[PDB]
């Protein structure tokens, strides 16, 4: 669950990383 | 075919709390693979209310900061679904009229540096980010009247490398709007508050660099130089690290950021 939190965070990181890109 | 049925089932499963948790998880990851997911979420009876319930249920665990990994994972799946509702053209105006961002403002007020909180703030910022990327005046005028600029600046100053990038990106998209630039430059108080944080950021960036965060800080500074009152103020307060050879190495690869900073210095000359 805490291992999944770190994963889901990393996924959101990557997701938002592409969003700010212009 | 079968793929859609699975999605429709999960949207309907969000309505009853007994299946809401799993339906959140499945939909939050299928989010990018389904293009019309947002109007499906929007026009399904009580789906938005279910997403907003997931937000309000977590309020007692925000202050005092007792939010757990599981609690954060669950609410961030709900916030992810709102992120895509914010993005979509069919649902964006309706999402704003439904004042949905106001439910996230408590989350953005949090300071706890624990990962459940890090994730909560980042996902919440992602929703505002989704709303601004649409470059809509109505979104800007909402954001200006709701006091998001203060919330962004707090995160911008003392957040995670990425949440800082996202909050700076939200400030940038406001500044890019004529009304947004006019608002921030209207009073010395407003400008001075923004410029001070932006400057503080240049100083942390000179110690611990981030080529993507610097790209947004530079765009913010460059947009402020468009307002003459801000341009004259910036002639005095612009960080020396942006004028000299500080970031020259990190910007060997970014030719666009290199161009912006070259334009900013030229704009400030006269």
């Amino acid at each position: 669950d805490d291992q999944q939190l770190d994963h889901n965070f990393k996924q959101m990181e990557e997701h938002l990383a592409l969003m700010v890109e212009g | 075919m079968l793929e859609r049925e699975k999605i429709y089932q999960w949207i309907n499963e969000l309505s009853s709390p007994e299946t809401r948790e799993n339906a959140l998880l499945e939909l939050s990851k299928k989010r990018e693979s389904v293009p019309d997911l947002a109007p499906m979420l929007w026009h399904s009876f009580g789906t938005i209310a279910a997403l907003l319930q997931e937000i309000v249920n977590i309020y007692p665990s925000i202050n005092p900061p007792t939010l757990t990994a599981h609690q954060s994972n669950r609410v961030c799946n709900a916030l992810a679904l709102l992120q895509c509702v914010a993005s979509h053209p069919e649902t964006r105006s309706a999402f704003l009229a439904a004042h949905i961002p106001l439910f996230l403002y408590p989350f953005l007020h949090t300071v706890s540096k624990t990962r459940p909180f890090e994730y909560l703030r980042l996902t919440s910022l992602g929703v505002i980010g989704a709303l601004v990327k649409t470059d809509e005046q109505e979104v800007i005028n909402f954001l200006l009247t709701t006091e998001i600029i203060p919330l962004c600046l707090r995160i911008m100053e003392s957040g995670s490398e990425l949440s800082k990038t996202v909050a700076t990106f939200i400030l940038q998209k406001i500044l890019l709007d004529d009304t947004g630039l006019a608002y921030i430059c209207q009073t010395y108080e407003r400008f001075s508050h923004v410029a001070m944080i932006l400057g503080k950021m240049v100083l942390q960036l000179s110690k611990e660099p981030s080529a993507r965060l610097l790209k947004h800080v530079v765009r913010c500074y460059l947009r402020l130089s468009d307002n003459p009152r801000a341009r004259e103020a910036l002639r005095q307060c612009l960080p020396d690290q942006l004028k000299d050879t500080t970031f020259a190495q990190v910007l060997k690869d970014d030719t666009t950021t290199k161009r912006w900073l070259a334009q900013l210095v030229k704009n400030l000359q006269e």
